[PDB]
């Protein structure tokens, strides 16, 4: 029985690496989204035929 | 006299008429520039418009 205890404090730090992990996810989401928007940024500056204002 | 009058009036008119063709600050007319390349494809390919100065 002192084995089964000792799995109960176990579960406590997995829940815990489950939460880091979350958020984590959560934000490597919102950084792929915005490396999309900057690769289009960045398509678009190529443009050879683009004022010194739209640069 | 008139005729060479008619002639130094239309010659004007040309150039009036071919300085003004500008889009955006960018000309294939006026002979500013040698050509204008645009975005062809996603990868940064380009489009080639040769200037064709009249």
């Amino acid at each position: 029985s002192a084995t089964a205890a000792s799995m109960n404090a176990v579960k406590d730090s997995l829940q815990r690496g489950q939460s880091t992990i979350d958020v984590a996810l959560a934000a490597g989401d919102t950084i792929t989204d915005l490396l999309g928007k900057m690769k289009e940024k960045a398509l678009a500056a190529s443009d050879c035929s683009l004022n010194t204002a739209s640069f | 006299n008139a005729l060479k009058s008619d002639f130094d009036s239309l010659r004007d008119q040309i150039e009036k008429a071919a300085t003004s063709a500008k889009f955006n600050g960018v000309s294939i007319a006026d002979g500013s520039t040698t050509k204008l390349t645009f975005l062809a494809n996603s990868d940064g390919s380009g489009f080639t418009v040769n200037a064709k100065t009249i």
